[PDB]
């Protein structure tokens, strides 16, 4: 029953900077036989499987940049970052394997970034969906920042799917798709079809449309 | 080289009993503890519990959570780990993992799988409909549509196309999923040469391609 706690849950920091992270122990993984800390720290990147950067709480595994370092003795440990860089975006979960094994809560490491803007694209129901009965109209709201937006669906002038993509590994951006789903006959019955996208870039949302009579 | 894959995961039925398999090869198998670790879509790493090595009598450890609900097993002779998963939950959905493992001292020898998804629900298996979805740089993307359950994967021109796609994260709305991705990329490739956008899914043992089009 070894117990794990992280923290903080959160980290927001632009390249360049410097950052610990904490993990504690509900009681001590040092290992008076072999003198070193059963506490490792793994990183796991979006899409990955947690790999490992320091065992025996120190010691730095092969590959891993200097960049990256473990400390602590007992039950209170952390990992620090001397200058946090686009890649290091990642969930960071502490272990102990002094009994048993235990993963801390992690702690998610997001990158600030120069705020930047969104690229829109259309994307009217295909062929095949409205042979189908349905009918979906599709907008891509592609690498901008912060995640902070808002879709509204203008309709001449509900039923609607968002999804933010994870932080890229290299420009530390986001993106969104809003799925206007839509019956194919009622579809059938209006003409401009826009999505408006409201960001803190702009006070004015960005402008992609089309109208269903010039397909 | 050191290989782990897991297997056997899948939808099952809430109440339901699965067996999962971790196949391995590359290293003397029966020298190493082979430790199971989960984690819910978007939530933090649970480690389940272990089965020891040979020397140490194959002995098995469990996490207090799954004590008494899950059993882990080996086959020495096809170097296979084992799972067996009893009266499954909504909370047990997650991707399960295998790892190499040993005594504390030696944390550096840990090895993962990629992981298998468990959907635990009550709702049917559907396949996906895939949509095109056509327009100096260009945006194209996939429709994903009315799948059950998670995963699926989708591939650009097979795996070609890496570079400025956006696979967005599933969504689930009445037991259905749907996800998306958009590629972008110059104006003098497409419609030039083929975009084709390549969807698996295994539950439902689909395989579905699609040419991106103009008009």
């Amino acid at each position: 029953d070894i117990v794990m706690t992280q923290s903080p849950s959160s980290l927001a920091v632009s390249a360049g900077e410097k950052v610990t992270m904490n993990c504690k122990s509900s009681q001590s993984l040092l290992n008076s036989r072999t003198r070193k800390n059963y506490l490792a720290w793994y990183q796991q990147k979006p899409g990955q499987s947690p790999k490992l950067l320091i065992y025996w709480a120190s010691t730095r595994e092969s590959g891993v940049p200097d960049r990256f370092t473990g400390s602590g003795s007992g039950t209170d440990f952390a990992l620090t970052i001397s200058s946090v860089q686009a890649e290091d975006l990642a969930v960071y979960y502490c272990k102990q394997s002094y009994n048993l094994r235990t993963f801390g809560g992690g702690t998610k490491l997001e990158i600030k970034r120069a705020d930047a803007a969104p690229t829109v694209s259309i994307f009217p129901p295909s062929s095949e969906q409205l042979t189908s009965g349905g009918a979906s109209v599709v907008c891509f709201l592609n690498n901008f920042y912060p995640k902070d937006i808002n879709v509204k669906w203008k309709i001449d002038g509900n039923g609607v799917l968002n999804s933010w993509t994870d932080q890229d590994s290299k420009d530390s951006t986001y993106s969104m798709t809003s799925t206007l789903t839509l019956t194919k006959d009622e579809y059938e019955r209006h003409n401009s079809y826009t999505c408006e996208a409201s960001h803190k870039t702009s006070t004015s949302p960005i402008v992609k449309s089309f109208n269903r009579n010039e397909c | 080289e050191v290989k782990l894959v897991e297997s056997g995961g899948g939808l099952v039925q809430p109440g339901g009993s699965l067996r999962l398999a971790c196949a391995t090869s590359g290293f003397t198998f029966t020298d190493y503890y082979m430790s199971w670790v989960r984690q819910p879509p978007g939530k933090a790493l649970e480690w389940l519990g272990f089965i020891r090595n040979k020397a140490k009598g194959y002995t098995t450890e469990y996490s207090a959570s799954v004590k008494g609900r899950f059993t882990i097993s080996r086959d020495n002779s096809q170097s296979s780990l084992y799972l067996q998963m009893n009266t499954l939950r909504a909370e047990d959905s997650a991707t399960y993992y295998c790892a190499r493992d040993h005594d504390g001292y030696y944390e550096r020898f840990a090895y993962w799988g990629q992981g298998t998804l468990v959907t635990v629900s009550a709702a049917a298996t559907t396949p996906p409909s895939v949509y095109p979805l056509a327009p100096s740089m260009v945006t194209l993307g996939c429709l994903v549509k009315g799948y059950f359950p998670e995963p699926v994967t989708v591939t650009w021109n097979s795996g070609s196309l890496s570079t400025g796609v956006h696979t967005f994260p599933a969504v689930l709305s009445s037991d259905l999923y749907t996800l998306t991705s958009s590629v972008t990329v110059p104006s003098k490739t497409w419609p030039s040469e083929t975009v084709t956008c390549n969807v698996a899914h295994p539950a439902s043992s689909t395989k579905v391609d699609k040419k991106i089009v103009p008009r």
